[PDB]
């Protein structure tokens, strides 16, 4: 019973930090999109 | 669910480092659109001075 207490909390602990990689990762997807259409828009500038 | 928890931060952190080089690549490829883009607009303007 201690030891599947103990794990189970290592268990959680391995989840918040899956899902902070997570958020980060929802951040950087969006950092993705953002920068693809302003580089597409820069580059029509550019072309102008 | 241990294991299944450590497998999925595995290939979560594959797919972060993928996503993080293209996050790299992109905004410099941005940074030098708007660079040359300024730098076009320099180059029309001395034209129009000759």
């Amino acid at each position: 019973q201690m030891a599947n207490e103990l794990m189970e909390r290592q268990n959680i602990q391995q989840i918040s930090d899956n899902k902070h990689i997570e958020e980060q990762l929802a951040e950087k997807k969006a950092d993705v999109e953002i920068l693809k259409n302003q580089v597409s828009a820069f580059a029509s500038d550019l072309s102008s | 669910e241990k294991d299944y928890l450590q497998k999925k931060y595995n290939e979560l952190q594959e797919e972060k480092s993928k996503l993080e080089a293209q996050i790299n690549l992109l905004t410099q490829s941005l940074r030098q659109t708007e660079t040359e883009a300024g730098r076009a607009e320099i180059d029309k303007r001395n034209i129009e001075d000759q």
